[PDB]
């Protein structure tokens, strides 16, 4: 369970930020799948800082 | 035609759709959450392969992609 | 004389080139007056040029068939300052100025806006990475010893698999 | 004299032949 | 009427601290680093992010002003290095002996083998510039005339430099000031124009004329009085054309028959220097002037009388084009990229006017035996003219982007030209495959005929003629036109149709350009790389805003690289892709032009005349028989006149060495971003990022590659650099060491 | 339907318009009412007037209609326009809105075609698919 | 309206000669009006053979030029066949049914500009090297 | 203005003036540097 505000490295292997760190901005408190927005330092070719992750490509590095 | 395919990391953005030159997109209502939306292509036959609904989706590594297929006179694009 | 290569000192065709660049520099000078300012030009340019070839030949070059100084790097101690001299004379120089710009960029992306801090330079913390640059031979022994000169690759980013 | 009956029928004619059945094989159709 | 606004902007230092201010898109941070190309791209694109069409016309008339500093600074570096470093006293007692030059180079490294045996006792770079031909024109003739002007251009940079800070922080003109386009151009035609040749006419008169007459006497540049004793002196400018004992009554009293000495029509060379005579220049700017001053009275004010520009559109139709000009005149006072565009046109097309008029009637005296200049003045004037012709279909496309009005555009001349431009494009399609076939296949047959032994079925002056008819009458009718029909002349406009050989010193001054079966080769080849050229620039204006493949493509934009890769691929489709391909193209085009003019005159026009009056010329006339097969132009013209360039090694024609095989780099470079794409770079630095992420040092501002737009822009500057530094080390060396 | 014949706006031109294409099968029309008699750009060439009408405009390809259709939304704020694509020698009629609404807008009883229940870094090898009618993309 | 009106369009001085020409005249069958073109374009295309030719002072070259030009006839045949090889294919009918536009006739107009082809570079070569 | 010279365009021109002319100055009281002798 990951919260707001927590440091996170990201596992999904397509991503731009794969295996990189970023702070999780906040969590959908539904059902929603991929609820996990991380805002990044680097922007991503379109320029970008921000996701929708699950917490199954996340962890808790903290 | 080429093939559009639209995957689940979408969020109901609706920028793909309006960002469509050909009219080929539009939004549907999604199954498990009842409230949230997806792009759809139910008009492939129509689509040119611009890939501008790509340059507006903004999920990293973008939820619609287009495979360029067999080229006929629409997808060719041809005013002849 | 380690590939036939004899001595400059003694090498006829290297000193023969000074013959004919001095020839082709004193009739360039025998045409103007004597007193004039191109004609003093000419001996500053035919003095350096002495200064060139006896320069070359107290050094103890090695001149082939053509009489031109050859360098040997196998890196002999008695051909030393060919290569290995002023390679070594490079190396601090070109990590100074590596290890400079590679401390001042750690502590500008830990500050508020670092992009800004790359676009105008921060002369305090761009002295500071000069102050630990110089001792950079030294700095990247403990660095490299401590783990944090090097990142796992668990940390860098990478393209699928 | 072989030469001069072989090079301009290959050269000329040996093409226009197999230009003719590509270029009905190519804008044929089923 | 004079409308201003009291400091709208204020003159602080907080903008200068932060790059990219001006933007809303920018000065957020480069948080990639093509924000750093992108800052340097959309600077001086001040109609993109100021949407007020005042303050976008403030910042452009302030910014002439930076330029017109930069100019005059550019003119005293011009005028102080022939002050200081230059040979240009010991020049003018013998002009056609000693070299001009300027820019001693430092005793260092060993460029000051550079410094050459120019002439007499100066060592230096032999110059190509012409100044020293314009100074002794202007009457010029000791160093510190050349240092106080240094010093005048100087001040006047300050002047204009101020002067830009004032009309854009302190007193701004409103929208009001820049539309009126009446009260313009009463006021350039005859103030700008008018005045500024009636002004020179008054040098030339008092000034240049009495100098030179001592001058073309051969006294000395020592014993010649100071050109102010002209004019307090009376008795002495009435020892040389004594019709000024006068004074202004045969101007006052019509009697302008008195001034038949110092204002001529005598219209050829002069014998003793080879330059247009001067009484006949200081006739002609006066009589500009006057053209000039009675047009600048042309256009209505707020006097009533005078023509007005909004109504001879309206009015000017017909039945073929509809609604005629109505709409141009509200066009041309309110945008401003058709006016540049147009004034890009007639500028560069009057550039390469001034080249064609200036090897042929050689303006200053000793321009015409100094063969190292004349034709480094003609090759440079054609090369700035090509560069504002493609400016003219830049700036027209982006004209029909943002500025085009569809509302205000209705059965006018522009949408009636935007409606057939199928048929204008495609009939400009078929001409150049015509002329490409019937010009360039000529050579491609007289490659295989010469190839074949077959010299008798090509075609030449020896073979099946192709002789230029339309050209050789205009050859006739202006050779034998003075004394028939401008019978005032003494001699023909040119010496170039047809006349006799002038020869000043042992060498050509001027003498008729024949026409032949290769001169009609080449100026086919002239007029079939132009119309292709014309081509891909009136395909990227006509097409700017949309076509059958895309029909939005102006939404999209003047500068934009591609629709992607679907509708087959829709690379290069925009307006600014046809003025990258038609750069090469111009400088496909203009560098034949150069290959035509350096060995025309090598081969028949510039040489030596004997004792006798036999003429032996550079090349030695092999024009005729070489330069109508390709070969012929490689064996004959860039292999055999390279010679000078590379064996210019130890001497002090080096640097034109190492600048040809410098330049050769730099063309080659230029294919390593033509020929690949981004895509590429972009997965090559991401290898990159990471050993230097793996040492925990990669930068904030993320690395990206160069954009696609940005890629074909930055291989198309280092090609035309690539190729005209080439080509202006092969000219420079060729013609300093024969010529 | 179509409502041929529908007045064309008064235009007179564009050489860039309807060739061959149309007569044998496929072109495309597009109908709005404009409420005005002002001047619009065409993607042929650049005017016409649109009418009063009922006006329609007889276009080569959908990708001009689009183009055309947007104009309308943008400048004129008429998103009225109603595409349609042509009978015998045509294909399909009613091209847009498709559902009576615009595609942008979320309509209920659409159904998802296109859609993949999953990411696109779950695309299989195509080594996997190799030698079979699968694609390494359809589901 | 589509087409643009320009006023020399739909000229009747340029519509009467394109209604009279042997590609769009009514009365004529396929096997005629592939003689007429054939007529006309065979006997200028021995023009530039003989007077522009590898062999023009000889004996020799007034036969060999219009020699040529029969080369290019029978060559041009071909091309008549593989155009309507190709573009009539099952002689595919279309909404005008003109020769043009479904076949209907087309072997006889490949054979009547092979008549006429070979005719007038043949009637030509009597009027250059006699007559 | 202090703030304007500590900018890339600047700062990256004067130190390479600055080092341009290290090597300039060194090239002309020692000439024809080929070795360390
Ligand atoms: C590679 C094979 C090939 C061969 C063997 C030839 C041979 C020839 N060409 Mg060349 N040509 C070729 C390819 C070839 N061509 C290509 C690829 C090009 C484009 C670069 C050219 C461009 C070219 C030009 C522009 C010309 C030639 C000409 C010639 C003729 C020069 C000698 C001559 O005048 O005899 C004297 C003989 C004659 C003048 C008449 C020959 C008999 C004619 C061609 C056929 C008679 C008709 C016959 C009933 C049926 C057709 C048979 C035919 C298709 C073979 C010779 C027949 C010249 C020529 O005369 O063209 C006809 C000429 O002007 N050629
Ligand atoms: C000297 C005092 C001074 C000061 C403090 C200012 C300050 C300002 N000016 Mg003003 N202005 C001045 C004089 C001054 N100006 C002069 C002399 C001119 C006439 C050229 C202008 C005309 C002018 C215009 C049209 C505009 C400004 C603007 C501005 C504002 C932002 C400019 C900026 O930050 O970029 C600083 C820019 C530079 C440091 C670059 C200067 C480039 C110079 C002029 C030419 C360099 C080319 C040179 C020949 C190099 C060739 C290549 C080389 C390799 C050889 C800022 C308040 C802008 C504004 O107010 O926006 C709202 C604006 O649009 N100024
Ligand atoms: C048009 C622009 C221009 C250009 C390209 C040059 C170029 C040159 N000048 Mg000149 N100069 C110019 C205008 C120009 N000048 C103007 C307007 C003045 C009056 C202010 C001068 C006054 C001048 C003097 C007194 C000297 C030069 C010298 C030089 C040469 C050496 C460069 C140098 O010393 O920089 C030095 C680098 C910097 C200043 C960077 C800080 C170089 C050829 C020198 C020369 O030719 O020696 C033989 C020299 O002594 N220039
Ligand atoms: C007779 C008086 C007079 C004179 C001598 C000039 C002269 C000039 N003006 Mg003009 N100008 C004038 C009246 C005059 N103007 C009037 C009355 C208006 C407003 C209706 C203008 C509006 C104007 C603009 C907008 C510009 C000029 C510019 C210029 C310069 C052209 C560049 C060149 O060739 O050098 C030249 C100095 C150009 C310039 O260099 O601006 C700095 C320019 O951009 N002028
Ligand atoms: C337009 C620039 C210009 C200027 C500033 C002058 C100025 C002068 N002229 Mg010149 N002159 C000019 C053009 C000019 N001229 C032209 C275009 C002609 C031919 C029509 C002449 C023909 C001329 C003659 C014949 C004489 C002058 C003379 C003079 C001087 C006294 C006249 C006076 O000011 O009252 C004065 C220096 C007088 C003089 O002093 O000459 C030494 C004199 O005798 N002028
Ligand atoms: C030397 C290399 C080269 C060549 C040959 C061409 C040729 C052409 N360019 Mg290209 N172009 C080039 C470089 C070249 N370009 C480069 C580097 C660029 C990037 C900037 C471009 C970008 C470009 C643009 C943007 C455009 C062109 C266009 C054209 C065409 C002009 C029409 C014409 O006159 O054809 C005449 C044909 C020739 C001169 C070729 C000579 C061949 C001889 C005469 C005939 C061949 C002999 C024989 C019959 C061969 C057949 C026999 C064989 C089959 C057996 C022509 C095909 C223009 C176009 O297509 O408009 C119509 C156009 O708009 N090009
Ligand atoms: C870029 C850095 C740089 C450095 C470290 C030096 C260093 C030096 N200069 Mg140099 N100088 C430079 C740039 C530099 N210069 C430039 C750009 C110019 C052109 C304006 C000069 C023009 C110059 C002159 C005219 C002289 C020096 C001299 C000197 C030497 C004496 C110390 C002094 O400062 O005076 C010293 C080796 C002097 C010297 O000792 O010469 C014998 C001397 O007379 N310099
Ligand atoms: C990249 C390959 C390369 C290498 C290894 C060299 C090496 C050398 N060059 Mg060469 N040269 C090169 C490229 C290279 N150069 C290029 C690209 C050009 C054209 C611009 C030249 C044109 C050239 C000339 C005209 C001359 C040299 C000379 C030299 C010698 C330097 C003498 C000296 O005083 O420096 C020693 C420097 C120091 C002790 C100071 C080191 C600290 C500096 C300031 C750091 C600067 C970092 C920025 C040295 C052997 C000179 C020579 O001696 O000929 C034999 C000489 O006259 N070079
Ligand atoms: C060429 C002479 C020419 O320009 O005729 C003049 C004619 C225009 O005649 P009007 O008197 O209708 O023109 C009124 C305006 O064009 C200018 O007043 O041009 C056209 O019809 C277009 C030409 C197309 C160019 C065809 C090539
Ligand atoms: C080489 C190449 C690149 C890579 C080129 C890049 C990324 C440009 C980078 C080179 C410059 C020189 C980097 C400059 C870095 C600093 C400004 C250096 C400062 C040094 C100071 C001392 C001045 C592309 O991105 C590209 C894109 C599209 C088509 C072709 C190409 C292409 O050919
Ligand atoms: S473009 Fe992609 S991310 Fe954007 S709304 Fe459509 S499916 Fe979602
Ligand atoms: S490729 Fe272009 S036409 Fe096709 S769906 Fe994407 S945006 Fe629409």
């Amino acid at each position: 369970m990951v919260q707001r505000g927590s440091k996170v490295r990201i596992l999904r292997k397509e991503s731009y930020w794969y295996q990189e760190i970023g702070t999780v901005a906040s969590i959908d408190q539904s059902g929603i799948k991929y609820p996990v927005i991380v805002r990044f330092e680097k922007v991503n070719y379109s320029n970008v800082n921000s996701n929708n992750f699950s917490l199954d490509e996340v962890v808790e590095v903290e | 035609a080429h093939t559009v395919k639209i995957y689940d990391t979408c969020i109901g953005c609706t920028q793909c759709v309006r960002a469509c030159p050909t009219d080929v997109l539009e939004m549907v209502p999604w199954d498990g959450c009842r409230a949230n939306q997806i792009a759809s292509a139910p008009r492939t036959e129509d689509c040119v392969g611009c890939k501008r609904c790509e340059s507006a989706c903004p999920t990293d590594f973008l939820s619609i992609r287009v495979y360029l297929g067999a080229e006929t006179t629409r997808s060719m694009g041809l005013g002849y | 004389d380690v590939a036939g290569l004899i001595p400059c000192s003694q090498s006829d065709a290297f000193e023969r080139r000074l013959k004919n660049t001095t020839q082709r520099l004193e009739n360039r000078l025998k045409k103007y007056e004597p007193g004039s300012a191109p004609a003093e030009a000419l001996q500053k340019q035919i003095d350096k040029t002495q200064q060139r070839f006896d320069k070359y030949r107290n050094s103890g070059l090695l001149c082939g068939a053509d009489g031109l100084p050859h360098l040997i790097t196998d890196g002999r101690w008695s051909h030393a300052g060919e290569f290995t001299i002023p390679g070594l004379l490079f190396l601090y120089i070109a990590g100074f100025i590596g290890w400079s710009g590679r401390s001042y960029l750690q502590a500008v992306a830990a500050s508020d806006n670092s992009t800004e801090k790359e676009i105008i330079i921060d002369i305090p913390v761009a002295l500071q990475s000069v102050s630990k640059g110089f001792v950079w031979p030294l700095a990247a022994l403990q660095e490299f010893s401590s783990g944090k000169l090097t990142a796992r690759d668990e940390e860098i980013t990478i393209s699928p698999r | 004299n072989l030469p001069s009956i072989l090079v301009p029928m290959v050269g000329i004619v040996l093409p226009a032949i197999v230009m003719a059945l590509l270029f009905v094989y190519i804008e044929t159709d089923e | 009427k004079i409308v201003i606004d009291k400091d709208p902007v204020s003159t602080s230092f907080d903008k200068w601290a932060v790059p990219g201010h001006f933007s809303r898109t920018l000065a957020k941070g480069p948080k990639t680093t093509t924000w750093i190309w992108n800052l340097h791209a959309d600077v001086h694109d001040f109609d993109s992010y100021t949407s007020d069409l005042e303050e976008v016309s403030r910042k452009i008339f302030s910014a002439h002003f930076g330029h017109l500093a930069v100019v005059f600074i550019w003119l005293s570096g011009a005028y102080f290095h022939g002050a200081r470093f230059s040979n240009y006293e010991a020049w003018l007692s013998n002009p056609t002996t000693i070299k001009p030059s300027a820019q001693v180079v430092w005793p260092i490294v060993g460029q000051e083998i550079l410094n050459g045996d120019v002439g007499g006792g100066f060592q230096g770079i032999q110059i190509t510039s012409g100044l020293f031909q314009m100074w002794r024109a202007s009457g010029i003739t000791t160093e510190l005339q050349l240092y106080v002007t240094a010093i005048g251009a100087l001040v006047m940079a300050a002047l204009m430099l101020f002067a830009g800070w004032f009309h854009y922080h302190k007193a701004a003109p409103k929208l009001e000031w820049f539309q009126n386009a009446e009260s313009m151009m009463n006021h350039h035609l005859g103030g700008l124009f008018g005045l500024g040749s009636l002004s020179w006419a008054g040098h030339q008169i008092h000034v240049s004329l009495p100098v030179n007459k001592l001058l073309d006497s051969g006294v000395s540049p020592q014993e010649i009085p100071l050109p102010h004793e002209f004019i307090l002196n009376k008795d002495l400018i009435a020892q040389l054309y004594p019709s000024f004992g006068q004074g202004l009554t045969p101007f006052f009293t019509l009697n302008w028959n008195e001034y038949s000495d110092f204002l001529t029509f005598k219209g050829g060379l002069n014998p003793v220097t080879g330059g247009l005579w001067l009484s006949d220049s200081a006739h002609h700017h006066l009589a500009i002037a006057v053209l000039f001053i009675v047009a600048g009275h042309m256009y209505r004010t707020n006097w009533g009388i005078g023509h007005s520009m909004k109504e001879m559109y309206d009015s000017h139709k017909g039945p073929f084009t509809g609604e005629g000009h109505k709409g141009v005149y509200e066009i041309f006072t309110n945008s401003w990229h058709a006016q540049l565009s147009l004034n890009l046109a007639l500028f560069g097309s009057l550039s390469i006017i001034v080249a064609h008029h200036m090897y042929s009637m050689p303006p200053y005296p000793y321009l015409a035996t100094d063969y190292a200049t004349s034709l480094c003045l003609f090759t440079h004037h054609v090369w700035i003219g090509g560069f504002l012709i493609v400016g003219a279909g830049a700036h027209a496309a982006i004209f029909m982007v943002r500025d085009y009005d569809p509302a205000q555009n209705y059965n006018n001349l522009v949408d009636r030209v935007l409606r057939h431009r199928d048929a204008i494009i495609s009939h400009l399609n078929w001409v150049c495959i015509f002329l490409g076939f019937h010009s360039f296949g000529l050579y491609i047959h007289n490659d295989t005929m010469r190839a074949l032994g077959r010299p008798q079925d090509m075609f030449s002056d020896a073979a099946i003629q192709l002789q230029p008819v339309f050209a050789q009458w205009v050859q006739g009718v202006n050779s034998a036109a003075a004394g028939n029909t401008a019978p005032n002349a003494l001699a023909n406009a040119s010496y170039a149709f047809g006349g006799d050989i002038v020869s000043v010193g042992g060498k050509v001054a001027m003498m008729p350009i024949s026409l032949g079966t290769a001169d009609f080769l080449v100026h086919h080849i002239h007029a079939f790389t132009i119309h292709v050229t014309v081509l891909i620039l009136l395909k990227g204006v006509l097409f700017a805003r949309n076509s059958r493949l895309i029909p939005d493509k102006a939404n999209l934009g003047f500068r934009f690289p591609c629709d992607g890769p679907g509708r087959g691929g829709t690379c290069q489709v925009s307006a600014w892709d046809h003025v990258f391909l038609g750069l090469f193209w111009m400088y496909n085009s203009l560098s034949v032009v150069l290959f035509h003019f350096s060995w025309k005159m090598q081969s028949d026009v510039w040489g030596n005349v004997t004792a006798d009056g036999a003429v032996s010329h550079i090349t030695g006339n092999n024009f005729a028989q070489g330069a109508i097969t390709i070969n012929g132009w490689l064996r004959d013209f860039l292999w055999a006149q390279a010679s000078q360039v590379i064996q210019s090694y130890g001497s002090a024609l080096s640097a034109y060495g190492l600048m040809f095989l410098g330049a050769h780099f730099i063309w080659a470079f230029s294919l390593m971003f033509l020929f690949s794409g981004r895509g590429y770079w972009q997965e090559l630095i991401e290898s990159i990022v990471w050993a230097h992420n793996k040492l925990k040092f990669a930068p904030s501002i993320q690395p990206r590659a160069l954009s696609i737009t940005q890629g074909r822009a930055v291989g198309v500057a280092h090609y035309l650099l690539g190729g005209i530094a080439t080509t202006w080390s092969f000219f420079h060396a060729r013609i300093i060491s024969v010529g | 339907t179509l409502n041929l014949n529908a007045p064309t706006p008064i235009f007179g031109g564009s050489t860039g318009g309807l060739l061959r294409k149309a007569e044998v099968e496929e072109f495309y029309s597009i109908t709005w009412t404009g409420k005005s008699e002002t001047v619009f750009e065409l993607p042929t060439g650049g005017a016409a007037i649109m009418r009063a009408g009922e006006n329609l405009l007889r276009l080569a390809r959908k990708e001009q209609c689009i183009a055309l259709g947007a104009q309308l939304k943008d400048k004129f704020k008429i998103t009225d326009y109603k595409i349609y694509r042509v009978y015998p020698s045509g294909e399909v009629q009613f091209l847009h809105p498709k559902d009576g609404v615009f595609p942008e807008k979320v309509n209920p009883g659409r159904v998802a075609v296109g859609s993949n229940k999953r990411r696109i870094g779950q695309n299989p090898d195509p080594a996997k698919l190799k030698f079979k009618g699968q694609e390494t993309f359809d589901s | 309206i589509g087409h643009l009106s320009t006023p020399i369009s739909n000229s009747s001085a340029v519509n009467g000669l394109l209604a009279n020409l042997p590609a769009y005249r009514k009365g004529l069958t396929p096997r005629l009006r592939g003689l007429e073109i054939g007529m006309a374009h065979g006997y200028f295309l021995t023009g530039p053979f003989v007077e522009l030719g590898p062999l023009r002072n000889t004996d020799g070259g007034i036969l060999y030029g219009s020699l040529s030009a029969v080369g290019l006839v029978v060559i041009l045949t071909a091309c008549l066949a593989l155009y309507g090889k190709a573009n009539f294919s099952g002689s595919s009918k279309s909404k005008d049914a003109t020769l043009w536009e479904s076949g209907e006739g087309w072997s006889d107009f490949v054979s009547g500009w092979l008549i006429g082809g070979a005719g007038s570079v043949g009637f030509a070569y009597l009027l250059l090297q006699y007559i | 203005f202090s703030k304007y010279l500590s900018t890339a365009p600047v700062i990256g021109t004067l130190t390479a003036f600055f080092l341009a002319g290290l090597l300039i100055e060194i090239n002309r009281f020692n000439p024809d540097l080929l070795v360390y002798p």
